[PDB]
């Protein structure tokens, strides 16, 4: 055949959470590089358990950027909740390795839900991965985001069917990609 | 049984022009297209026109009064909303009479003028006219550019057949591989033509040269190794009264020329000119040598000779690629 | 387990112009098809692995389109691992050359390379995915990030090290990095 074989499917309905270390090339700067990797190991243990809890599956860590989709591999109608209650429970884990290791650890955390491609790609290392304009979006819901709460868009709010009391999150006048492309942010309490 | 064929081929080569006739021949809006007619119009007499003074020797005006035409022509040149108003289609008539205006235009292949320009511009008095109803043959000249990727769906015989259509020119070109996974068959389009032009992304390179060059690209491609290519050799009208004309030879553009003699298995049409036989064989051999070059079993080259914009050969090839298609592909 | 290291070097590798190209139609099923492609430079550039030059480069993840790789994992003379990253850079431009020849476009390549300790191993609990941390790992995904295309930015020390072992290289000046402050760098030449 003309092209390598392609690993990848399409899912529709689903939500992709994104979140990061504030200042992390700051933060590393200053420690070790064997103390950093305990901080982050500590932390990053427990958010895959609390993955596996709130019915999200995780994708990768990129050095200081966890992220993780819900609604795969088995499509999920509950999704943008399990998203919404996995950030919860992100924010309380930060707070206690904040206590416990002293270190200043603080994340911005953005959702967002629609449609993405998901597998993997090459020969080499296959590691699974999403890919699409709604999962570029959720990305810069993290970035546009505000430390230590969960920033969501109108088309996650709609997923959620009124169980969360939000506040506007005005994320248009902290990140371009999402004013330029006129979305609409809200802030969780 | 669903069929997808991609549409290939450099810029103002034909593509476009093909998918209408599918829609003419196997699938109101006509009102629209009459702003589209217009512009060709205003285009190829401001081209004309603006080329004059450029040339090497210049050419004159025949007529003093024209001179004021010339002027009037240039004003609106890069008018935006230009409203047609009656004035100027008399002006537009009145220099395309101009004796030095016509001689400008036998020395089009020296700048960029679109392909439409001698159809509109000897019918002013129908287009002018405000109960003007474009007619089909009008469609199929109204000279478009492609920019993006678009799908024609079709039946014939209750076999389906998806049709893309892309830009040929170079941007455009990044486009394509969009297209290449699970294509049934490519249809690679090329102005016969126009050996004696160059093309408008440099001003520089031989258009026939540039097909050939793409041509090569194609069937080399590493993702088209087992995709036959459908050839059609478009523009065979123009070619006929280029060669026939004698004013520009085809042997000052491509040397090889004086050494090719008409095939044996040559085919010439009821009454068709020996020159114009050895000129088309001898476009479609160069084309030829490529694909017999390397692919071996694979896949194969089918050559057609066309001229788009005639309905009744469109009909005749596409059926022909019909027989194609189904005895093996 | 983990294990620490002392001198590794590490390459982030960018095609800035590939989020450009990328587009979600109905005639490109939904971004499908520009996948495909994302696909074959990757897969062209994963088997450069198999080349007996390239034995002591170790890849480590694809980030989006950027690839991410690094040498000197299977230590722990003693500088020639750094160069040879340097080797399997313009070796990756040779393949990207090779798709823009057959796919129409003219992507280009951004590179970005340091090097210096680092700490290696698995992290969190799902799977047992390999990776690298570090100040050096972070300074070299900067030295991408604030790059040019078609060029190779290097650090200070590690442009030293690459002229020891006979690269020439053009200073890029002071810039100012976000968390690490004004670092004046370098361009390979070639
Ligand atoms: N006389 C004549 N004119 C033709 C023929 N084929 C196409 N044309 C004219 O040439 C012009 C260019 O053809 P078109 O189909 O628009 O090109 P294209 O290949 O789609 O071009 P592009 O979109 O890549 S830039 C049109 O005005 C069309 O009517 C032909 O066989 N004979
Ligand atoms: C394939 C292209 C495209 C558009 C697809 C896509 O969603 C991404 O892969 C994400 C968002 C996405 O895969 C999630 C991870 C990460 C690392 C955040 C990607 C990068 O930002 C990619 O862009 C870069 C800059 O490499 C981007 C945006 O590229
Ligand atoms: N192992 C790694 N894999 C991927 N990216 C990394 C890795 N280590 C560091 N980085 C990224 C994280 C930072 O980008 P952000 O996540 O902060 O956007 C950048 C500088 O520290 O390098
Ligand atoms: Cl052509
Ligand atoms: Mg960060
Ligand atoms: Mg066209």
């Amino acid at each position: 055949m003309m092209f390598h074989k392609i690993y990848i499917q399409k899912h529709d309905n689903v939500s992709i959470l994104f979140a990061d270390i504030e200042g992390f090339t700051s933060l590393a700067s200053q420690c070790t590089a064997q103390e950093l990797v305990m901080t982050l190991n500590e932390l990053f243990a427990r958010f895959d358990k609390l993955a596996a809890e709130n019915h999200c599956l995780r994708i990768k860590i990129l050095g200081d950027c966890y992220y993780c989709v819900s609604g795969l591999p088995e499509a999920r109608a509950d999704h943008a909740h399990c998203c919404v209650e996995m950030g919860m429970d992100m924010i309380e884990a930060i707070s206690l390795v904040r206590e416990m290791t002293g270190v200043n650890v603080n994340m911005r955390v953005g959702i967002h839900s629609g449609r993405v491609h998901c597998g993997v790609l090459g020969l080499r290392k296959w590691q699974f991965d999403v890919w699409s304009n709604d999962v570029t979006l959720a990305n810069h819901m993290e970035a546009g985001g505000k430390a230590g709460r969960i920033h969501i868009t109108k088309a996650t709010l709609s997923y959620l069917n009124g169980d969360y009391e939000v506040e506007p999150g005005c994320g248009g006048e902290r990140n371009a990609y999402l004013k330029e492309h006129s979305i609409e942010t809200f802030l969780i309490l | 049984a669903t069929h997808r064929l991609l549409l290939l081929g450099a810029g103002e080569s034909g593509k476009s022009t093909i998918v209408k006739q599918m829609r003419i021949l196997h699938v109101g809006e006509k009102a629209t297209k009459v702003q589209d007619i217009k512009n060709n119009l205003k285009e190829a007499i401001e081209t004309i026109v603006a080329a004059m003074s450029n040339l090497v020797p210049p050419v004159e005006l025949a007529n003093p009064e024209n001179q004021f035409r010339v002027d009037y022509i240039l004003s609106v040149m890069n008018v935006p909303d230009f409203d047609f108003p009656p004035e100027f289609y008399e002006h537009a008539k009145a220099l395309w009479e101009d004796e030095g205006v016509r001689a400008c235009y036998e020395r089009s292949n020296e700048y960029q003028l679109i392909d439409c320009a001698q159809y509109f511009l000897d019918k002013i008095d129908v287009i002018k006219q405000d109960d003007y109803v474009p007619s089909d043959q009008d469609l199929l000249r109204c000279r478009v550019l492609t920019s993006g990727i678009f799908e024609t769906k079709f039946q014939v015989d209750k076999v389906n057949f998806h049709m893309f259509d892309v830009g040929g020119q170079r941007d455009e070109r990044r486009k394509w591989i969009q297209c290449f996974n699970d294509v049934t068959a490519i249809i690679f389009v090329v102005a016969s033509s126009s050996y004696n032009m160059v093309i408008r992304e440099d001003n520089q390179t031989n258009r026939l040269q540039e097909a050939l060059n793409l041509f090569k690209s194609i069937w080399n491609n590493r993702w088209l190794r087992t995709i036959s290519v459908i050839l059609f050799l478009n523009k065979q009208d123009l070619l006929a009264e280029k060669v026939l004309a004698g004013k520009s030879k085809i042997e000052d553009y491509f040397p090889e020329f004086a050494r090719y003699t008409t095939p044996e298995d040559a085919t010439p049409e009821p009454g068709e000119d020996p020159r114009v036989t050895r000129a088309k064989y001898f476009i479609r051999d160069e084309f030829l040598r490529i694909s017999t070059a390397s692919g071996d079993g694979r896949h194969y080259c089918y050559p057609h000779f066309t001229c788009a914009v005639d309905t009744e050969n469109i009909r005749r090839v596409f059926n022909d690629c019909r027989d194609i298609i189904q005895r093996m592909l | 387990y983990h294990q620490s290291y002392d001198c590794v070097c590490v390459m982030f590798a960018s095609i800035p112009d590939f989020k450009e190209f990328y587009t979600e139609s109905d005639v490109n099923k939904e971004g499908l098809e520009c996948l495909r492609l994302l696909n074959e430079i990757i897969a062209d550039f994963d088997d450069l692995l198999s080349k007996p030059k390239f034995s002591g480069v170790e890849k480590i993840k694809t980030i989006g389109s950027t690839y991410m790789a690094a040498t000197g994992l299977s230590a722990i003379r003693q500088y020639m691992h750094i160069g040879t990253m340097v080797e399997f850079a313009y070796a990756l431009v040779g393949k990207l050359d090779a798709i823009n020849k057959h796919s129409f476009n003219d992507f280009k390549l951004r590179v970005g390379i340091n090097h210096g300790p680092v700490i290696a191993g698995v992290i969190g609990a799902q799977k047992p995915q390999y990776d690298i941390w570090g100040n050096t790992v972070n300074v070299a995904s900067r030295m991408d990030s604030t790059g040019v295309l078609d060029k190779i930015q290097v650090t200070e020390e590690t442009s030293l090290i690459l002229q020891t072992l006979g690269y020439t290289c053009t200073c890029r000046g002071i810039i100012n990095v976000k968390g690490k402050g004004d670092l004046k760098t370098y361009f390979v030449n070639t």
